[PDB]
């Protein structure tokens, strides 16, 4: 479907690159979402910045808050890709 | 490292952990994989779990239990006032909030219900830490599906007080269904029935599953039916026998009746896989040894009405879910009383020999699924 294609294209292009995923997460969020301000690379340079923004990303898309919601399935998808992105970032 | 799953249960609590590819349900220091939700206060120690439950006869007024029934509630709640009569410990009013008043180290002391449940949670937390060799902070904690926001927020509050960071509060029959990986199947939506008979409460929930998404379609049961009642049907059987044999009524005796209750719970478990059990109490009443026997057939007979009566809430759940029984795709056995062979039969017959999901210790299934969910809410489980 159109909402799921979006996210799956997003993941594909951004290559588990956390910065790339964070600085573009606002393009895949469900219409309705207000708790997320778009973030530029300017605010994703240092590992402090990546961390601080990542911990803000996962809150928005957390599968617990998303439980029951019409977008639940997409919150999950983004969560999981971000977790993997971040662990790749931790291992680097 | 890991996040754990905790079933915070009316009568028993159980902690599990997803680790090295498997869920482990973790035994306490006494060897037990479930732990009484009991807190006892003596002159010298705060007792939690078994040590608390094991001393309830010598110290009934200070052995708190059943805090899950007070959590998220106002003192002027009908439910609080009803239940209070049944407890030997005192419940007081602190500005419209229930507290439990006890004697601890010579002093009177009161605790909020989330504080008592925090003690149980702390205990469970240590059980996991003893097994894992490190500190536990992150946990998913489960609640009944019928729990409201105030009860769910109070359960989360209990975690915080236990020094825990609660990743999510999830529903019990949903956890059990996660334990079975019922969400990891391709195809049309699935109707799942969770038949859950614990120690104090009976819960039937019907759930739909499609694309890994859960909704609760209906719930039913009885907040005052579980293994404790089958124990009672046994106690009075033996109060009566004792009387006939010795011409003494142990019924006035609270310590004597409590001691027989334990004897009784213990034999009932034996009766789930053996066809008779032995009762053996030294000096039960005014110096008299009570030794005796009971068969499974007899146990079943003393409970025949309460066993059979668990089918009403099933029927009721189906008619609220607007489903005929044949439209249920999975049935899940949860709660330690579902181990009783007669219960197994009656549910399966009701479903016309359809096979039951029970390969996972039913009293462990909730904690199991919570453990699975705690790993997922961390990133300890990918792909
Ligand atoms: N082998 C057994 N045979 C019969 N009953 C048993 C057996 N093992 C445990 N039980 C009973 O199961 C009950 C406790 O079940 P359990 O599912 O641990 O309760 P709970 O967690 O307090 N309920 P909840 O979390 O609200 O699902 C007690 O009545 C036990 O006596």
């Amino acid at each position: 479907d159109p909402e799921k294609l979006k996210i799956l294209e997003w993941i594909e292009g951004k290559e588990r690159n956390i910065r790339a995923l964070l600085s573009t997460m606002h393009t895949v969020l469900w219409a309705g979402e207000t708790k997320w301000k778009p973030v530029g690379m300017a605010d994703l340079v240092t590992p402090e910045q990546v961390k601080k923004v990542y911990r803000k990303a996962v809150l928005v898309v957390h599968p617990c808050k998303a439980t029951g919601q019409p977008y639940e399935q997409y919150a999950k998808m983004i969560f999981m890709e971000l977790n993997d992105a971040w662990s790749e970032f931790e291992n680097q | 490292g890991p996040a754990v799953g905790i079933d915070l249960g009316t009568t028993y609590s159980c902690v599990g952990v997803f680790q090295h590819g498997k869920v482990e349900i973790i035994a306490n220091d006494q060897g037990n994989r479930t732990t009484p939700s009991y807190v006892a206060f003596t002159d010298t120690e705060r007792l939690i779990g078994d040590a608390a439950k094991n001393q309830v006869a010598m110290n009934p007024t200070n052995t708190v239990f059943d805090a899950k029934r007070l959590i998220g509630r106002r003192f002027d709640d009908a439910v609080v006032q009803s239940d209070m009569k049944h407890w030997p410990f005192m419940v007081v009013n602190d500005a419209g909030r229930p507290k439990v008043q006890v004697e601890y180290k010579g002093e009177t002391k009161s605790f909020y219900p989330e504080e008592v449940s925090s003690m149980v949670l702390t205990k469970m937390k240590e059980i996991a830490e003893a097994y894992l060799g490190k500190t536990v902070t992150n946990a998913v904690v489960t609640v009944p599906a019928y729990f409201n926001d105030s009860q769910r927020q109070a359960t989360k509050d209990a975690g915080t007080i236990a020094g825990l960071n609660v990743l999510c509060i999830i529903n019990e029959p949903t956890a059990a269904a996660i334990a079975y990986g019922l969400d990891k199947k391709v195809g049309a939506e699935r109707n799942v029935l969770i038949f859950d008979l614990g120690g104090g409460t009976f819960d039937v929930s019907i759930l739909t599953i499609e694309d890994g998404i859960f909704e609760v379609k209906s719930t039913a049961g009885d907040t005052h039916l579980g293994g404790e009642d089958f124990d009672n049907r046994m106690v009075n059987h033996f109060i009566a026998e004792f009387k006939r044999k010795h011409k003494k009524d142990i019924s006035e005796n609270k310590r004597a009746v409590r001691r027989l209750r334990t004897a009784c719970e213990r034999a009932k478990r034996t009766l789930s896989s053996s066809t008779q059990a032995s009762i053996e109490i030294d000096s039960l009443y005014e110096g008299i040894d009570f030794y005796t026997s009971i068969t499974r057939a007899r146990f079943e007979e003393l409970n025949a009405d309460l066993f059979r009566g668990t089918l009403d809430p099933v029927e009721k759940a189906l008619r609220d879910a607007k489903l005929d029984k044949s439209q249920i795709h999975d049935i899940v056995l949860v709660g330690g009383s579902t181990r009783i062979p007669k219960i197994q039969k009656l549910l399966q017959d009701f479903f016309n020999g359809k096979e039951l999901n029970k390969s996972i210790n039913p009293d462990e299934a909730v904690a199991y699924g919570a453990a699975v969910q705690a790993a997922i809410l961390s990133g300890d489980k990918s792909e």
